[PDB]
RNA sequence: CCGGCGCGCG
């Protein structure tokens, strides 16, 4: 009843990246 | 999504990223190299130099001060002055491109917006046959282009083929075929029936066919229905090409794909135009199918559909944006040329085309909607909707009755339960949990492949489009069955060719193994859903979207295990973006430091949604705790420990109690009131704007004439209500004077509360006066009351009609009174048995200190799987806690309870438990309305419409029929003349009733009849009302 | 029918409204009020007595 | 701009040999795992947490036995999950732990044995 | 104080 959900567990997708940071990471938006 | 449930916003996330990569480049092309008529000045864009820069305003700032979250577009242009033969290239400014949030929503003018997906008929060739008046079968083949252009090929009674374009414009195939240049010789050889085409060759058509141009002119005559002989010209073909070839002959990449399949053609993919062979090949099947060769096309099949995401909608508006820019430049280059000046490339292009067409796309387009922020469940399900409506789609009146039905191609792609209620039923869908949008606009769901021994099969999870869905034998059963034979010969239910079979395992290709495969988020939050009738599942999904976040939240004892998925993908909780350690925590912020990177995460404190619901976050970690990237840091509203928490676990009995739970009424205890179990915060926003009038701009001041100091007691020196003041109905919020009449902002009826936020802000503009805006936010603590609506997750809704003291409620054998009493008669008619399972298991979990997250359809393991789970957990709680009433061997789940008023037991055992009950937005204090008199409409002079406008109630024609059925002719006249629109008689009724001196008959016409007479006068018609005296037969003209 | 003694009204000094924070205090005003509501007192007498937290 | 989701790095047998040969300041923790092994998922999560805890004071690496089966057999690996705690001092001897040991046990080994 | 569009409730 007091369990905290572990979002890095085997039943979860990969952490959702920041959209702006994802765009900048792939070199699509300049600073 | 091969091995886990995918992100609920992954379709929005991937669509927008596709637009950035390929949508911009594919649309920045096609931009014409703009040249003047003289060809002197040539303006062009260098699309390979296009760039986007990160927005200058932060995403929090964009919504805070009503801005738009967008990024700059900075392509480069080259202007050619052949007069000087010199080139100038500069980084010109094109516009602002809105940016999608990680949650999948845009921000325009400080308003969250969501772009929903659309369903429409996929391009290709479609074969249909419709009966005529006499029942003679008439076949038809229809070409659908990339823009909805329909080219109908029809067979008439005389077997003559006509390429119908409109309801009247009819053109033969030979003229159309020879319009493009198909010589009459080769048309006959490429079909199996040269005779049929030759039989319809009148001597007039042959001469026009013989030459290419005469076919074009005749085709124009039949297509345009214009009297006279047109002259062949280059402009005529271009005019026809835009109207006909541009809209009815470009298939596209998808359109070519289907035509190659349905017409069985080996044509290269790159050919995105309707080749002339396709038309001639289509006529072969069309005539050939008339003789039993083939099958008709299923129009409701999902393999004949496409899905347009935010990628297609944002790219299309860019097609309008740049086409709107070229018309701006053409006027600009022509204007500067007439002045013989050399304009810099920046001054030839303004940012209005891109910025405005995106500003007006979210504002006006039906597929762009305001994000619903009632609770975390509404934030994510709104973005996953599929609609047949919108531009290019059928309307509710337009919608066919065979549509709105469930098609076998929907399984795993469109939820069969979730749909809208009302006229739009069956037209607004919802994506399944595991559904994915393919690369052809088709929906895909994952299936597990069973293959032979000699096959690698590295990944056996393959996503299946509806086109290939039919031709696989897909089973949903299990392999827990053995007889004296072998396992491969055991039979299981399966799907094949849109039907349900029962075949052996050795003939099964794919298995459906995911538990939430066929459902949407709403239906996937219902525990024991397989015991509820599917009719209530639709209602239950809607009610969960209306749940109000409570001032304190708690997790459900019984769930499905999807609550953690909903919490993660909603963005309401705080999720770490970097691994590290927790160093500091408080209400306003959480400080996380990891790998020499120290971040500070602010927490939302008592913020307002678009639905007047409070948003609030509390920390979920302590100082000194190590954190992984992607793990929870804090809990938001309606979220506990990383799970969706929309309700409370309360003690509940299912019995009738003295008629106070009659029909759907709910009897509750005072403990739910003074315990603040169902207390919610509600925040309204009141805005006032300052405008510049002819007499002068509006002024804001504390000093207001003809007002008491008691009303203005909460104002500051500037004239605005003080932060942290308890306002009242009729109190003053913003004191404003219009030259000066009082035009101040007052608190409406029932809005009493505490002022929590004031925003005195100026919008900087190019005028000498800047519009001042004031926003007052008022919190209202609403405990549960009589008339509020509560519901469970099984379609069990009800109104609170009675609140009792705890000593009056029925109580259990441990002496505890129950909190709610529900009518047991609501189960058999509503056929939702899953609520009986949940309440018994919720009681067991509370005693055992356990929570349960149960996937649906647990009877796939064994018969009565839910019964064994609930009964064994009820007995475990009974045995461990020494509470023999919790599990009764005589009648499991039911126990004898006692009357709180007499102490005597009720005769029959009562099913008791601890279910999960939600509090809904539909409640009193937002629905109670009253009116004596007041403001009336300007034209009809009838009382206004709406509770917010202090309007009256309408007595429609069906209510007039009832009054005529009773014969109450004087009640009817009151509601027709001097309570609605008889201006003279309304003022006399107000006077007589205050002196109590009898109301006389109006005897004159109301303003609605006089309004009709004038309108009839405007049509040169006179309508006179005459009274003929029965005494002397004198005709009297009534004033009208 | 059994009566009890409880805290019914608390007065602050530098608070705009009960939905705000105090710098250096981990709990907001709302949490402080909720904690004050949970204090169990005992008394045999009636009347509106006042206490002090300083 | 986007941080990586995993801090434990996968190394080859040759890369691990070079790492062990070279000068080491912090303890080196070598994990042997296989993706088909059920217990290795929990060990993977535990080692991610351990890597988060020991930012620069330890080095966590993993070796897949489906790529270095002979190397794992040489290193006296009898099953999965198997951990090797290698001290920075060459004079001392490494510690092999077999099974899903607790995170506190890993912390104790690193603190008081490496 | 006027109409369209979208979303809902019974």
């Amino acid at each position: 009843p007091d369990a905290v959900m572990d979002f890095r567990g085997p039943d979860f997708h990969e952490p959702t990246p920041n959209m702006l940071s994802y765009l900048k990471e792939n070199c699509k938006v300049i600073s | 999504g091969t091995s886990t449930i995918p992100g609920f916003n992954q379709i929005q996330f991937e669509g927008f990223y596709r637009f950035i990569d390929q949508g911009l480049i594919e649309e920045l092309s096609k931009f014409p190299k703009i040249e003047d008529i003289d060809h002197e000045i040539e303006f062009q864009l260098f699309v390979e130099t296009y760039q986007l820069v990160e927005p200058l305003i932060k995403e929090r700032d964009a919504v805070y001060e009503s801005l738009t979250y967008s990024s700059e577009l900075y392509v480069s242009a080259g202007l050619i002055w052949k007069t000087n033969r010199n080139m100038q290239e500069q980084r010109i400014f094109i516009g602002n491109i809105p940016l999608m949030n990680s949650l999948g929503t845009f921000i325009v003018n400080g308003i969250y917006r969501v772009v929903i997906n659309q369903i429409l008929q996929s391009p290709g060739i479609y074969y249909q046959s419709e009966l005529d008046h006499n029942g003679i079968s008439v076949y038809t083949g229809t070409i659908i282009s990339d823009w909805g252009g329909r080219l109908e090929l029809e067979i008439d009674k005389k077997a003559r083929i006509w390429a119908r374009v409109s309801r009247k414009q009819k053109i033969s195939i030979l003229v159309l075929s020879s319009a493009m240049g198909s010589n009459l010789r080769e048309i006959l050889e490429n079909v199996c029936y040269p005779e049929i085409f030759l039989s319809f060759l009148t001597d007039k058509e042959k001469k026009k066919i013989g030459s290419k141009e005469n076919a074009i002119l005749e085709f124009y005559q039949q297509f345009s229905c214009v009297g006279g002989d047109p002259i062949f010209s280059e402009s005529l073909c271009k005019e026809l090409q835009k109207k006909f070839f541009h809209q009815r002959c470009e298939l596209g990449r998808i359109g070519r794909r289907n035509i190659n399949w349905r017409l069985n053609l080996n044509i290269p993919q790159n050919n995105i135009f309707l080749l002339p062979r396709d038309i001639l090949a289509a006529a072969d099947h069309l005539i050939g199918m008339k003789f039993g060769m083939g099958t008709l096309d299923d129009m409701n099949h999902l393999k004949n559909k496409r899905i347009r995401s935010v990628a297609d909608l944002l790219q299309d508006q860019l097609g309008l944006a740049l086409a709107r820019l070229e018309n701006v430049v053409k006027g600009t280059i022509g204007g500067a040329i007439r002045h013989k000046l050399i304009p810099t490339p920046q001054n030839l292009v303004t940012s209005t085309p891109l910025t405005t067409t995106y500003e007006s796309f979210f504002g006006l387009h039906p597929l762009s909607q305001v994000l619903d922020r009632t609770n975390p469940l509404t934030q994510i399900v709104h973005g996953r909707k599929l609609s047949y409506l919108g531009p290019g789609g059928l309307t509710g009146r337009t919608a066919n009755f065979r549509i709105r039905d469930i098609h076998p191609s929907h399984y795993g792609r469109i939820c069969p339960i979730d749909t809208s209620e009302g006229i739009n039923v069956g037209l607004i869908g919802s994506l399944s949990i595991h559904a994915r949008i393919g690369d052809w606009g088709s929906l895909e769901s994952p299936f597990y492949e069973l293959v032979e021994k000699s096959k690698k099969a590295q990944i056996r999870m393959l996503f299946l489009s509806p086109s290939q869905d039919e031709y696989y034998m897909i089973a949903a059963g299990n392999s827990l069955a053995l007889n004296r034979g072998i396992q491969e010969e055991q039979v299981v239910p399966a799907r094949y060719r849109q039907e349900f079979l029962t075949i052996a395992w050795e003939e099964v290709h794919l298995r459906s193994i995911f538990p939430f495969q066929y459902f949407s988020i709403g239906a996937s939050l219902i525990p024991f859903i397989e015991h509820n009738d599917a009719n209530r599942a639709l209602m239950s999904s809607n009610m969960q979207r209306q749940a109000v976040p409570l001032s304190r939240s708690e997790k459900c004892i019984v769930g499905t295990g999807l609550e953690r998925q909903v919490a993660l993908d909603s963005g309401v909780p705080a999720i770490a973006e970097h691994e590290g350690k927790i160093l500091y925590t408080d209400t306003e912020k959480i400080i996380l430091s990891g790998n020499e990177n120290t971040l500070s995460i602010p927490l939302i404190m008592y913020q307002r949604s678009n639905k007047n619901t409070c948003m609030h976050q509390k920390p979920q970690v302590r100082r000194g705790k190590c954190i992984k990237k992607g793990q929870i840091l804090a809990d938001g509203a309606a979220t506990v420990g990383g799970e969706l928490a929309l309700g409370k676990n309360v003690l509940v009995a299912y019995m009738p109690w003295e008629g106070y739970n009659f029909e759907d009424a709910v009897l509750i205890s005072e403990c739910l009131v003074y315990g603040d179990i169902y207390t919610s915060f509600h925040i309204r926003k009141y805005e006032i704007q300052t405008h510049v009038t002819t007499q002068g701009p509006e002024r804001i001041t504390k000093e207001i004439p003809h007002l008491e100091g008691r009303l203005l007691r909460n104002l500051d020196k500037n004239g605005i209500v003080m932060l942290g003041s308890w306002v009242e109905t009729g109190d003053i919020l913003v004191g404003k004077l219009t030259p000066s009449k009082e035009t101040c902002l007052k608190l409406p009826i029932g809005g009493r509360g505490r002022v929590i936020d004031v925003r005195w802000v100026q919008k900087k503009g190019g005028s000498s006066y800047n519009p001042e805006i004031i926003r007052v936010y008022i919190s209202q603590k609403r405990e549960i009351k009589v008339g509020d609506k509560v519901a469970g997750r099984h379609g069990n809704k009800g109104i609170i009609s009675k609140i009792l003291p705890r000593q009056d409620m029925p109580y259990l054998q441990d002496g505890r009174p129950v909190d709610m009493v529900f009518n047991p008669l609501g189960v058999p008619s509503r056929m939702n048995v899953g609520q009986i399972f949940e309440c018994s298991l919720g009681l067991a979990g509370s005693l055992l200190d356990r929570h349960y997250r149960i996937a649906p359809f647990d009877e796939r393991y064994e018969q009565e799987a839910s019964r064994k789970l609930v009964f064994s957990e009820l007995y475990e709680a009974s045995k461990q806690t020494a509470n023999p009433w919790v599990f009764e061997p005589e009648y499991p789940g039911k126990s004898r309870i006692f009357d709180g008023r007499t102490g005597d037991p009720f005769e029959q055992p009562v099913i008791i438990g601890k279910p999960y009950i939600l509090k809904l937005i539909h409640q009193v204090d937002d629905k109670i309305h009253g009116r004596s008199s007041g403001h009336y409409a300007l034209v009809t002079q009838q009382p206004l419409r709406g509770r917010s406008k202090q309007g009256g109630q309408r007595v429609g024609e069906m209510e007039v029929w009832a009054l005529e059925g009773f014969g109450v002719a004087h009640i009817l006249q009151e509601m027709l003349t001097y309570k609605s629109d008889h201006i003279r008689a309304r003022q006399e009724v107000l006077g007589t009733t205050i002196i109590g001196g009898t109301i006389p008959k109006p005897e004159d016409a109301p303003e609605s009849f006089r309004l009709l007479v004038r309108e009839l006068r405007s049509l040169a018609l006179e309508l006179n009302h005459f009274l003929v005296s029965e005494k002397n037969f004198q005709i009297n003209r009534k004033e009208v | 029918e059994i009566e009890g003694t409880c805290i019914t009204r608390a007065k602050f000094e530098n608070i705009p409204h009960d939905y705000s924070n105090i710098v250096g205090i981990q709990e907001s005003v709302h949490e402080i009020l909720m904690n004050l509501n949970e204090i169990v007192l005992k008394s045999n007498l009636y009347g509106t007595r006042n206490a002090l937290i300083c | 701009f986007v941080r990586e989701d995993y801090l434990v790095r996968k190394l080859s047998a040759q890369e691990l040999q070079d790492l062990v040969k070279g000068e080491r300041k912090v303890p080196l923790i070598v994990d042997f795992y296989a993706t088909w092994c059920g217990p290795c998922i929990l060990m993977a999560q535990e080692l991610e947490m351990l890597a988060v805890e020991y930012e620069s004071n330890a080095m966590i690496v993993k070796v897949d036995t489906d790529d270095e089966y002979e190397f794992a057999r040489d290193m006296q690996v009898r099953g999965l999950p198997t951990l090797f705690f290698i001290s920075p001092d060459p004079s001392k001897d490494a510690i092999r732990t077999e099974g899903l040991i607790p995170l506190q046990m890993m912390r104790d080994i690193i603190d008081n044995d490496m």
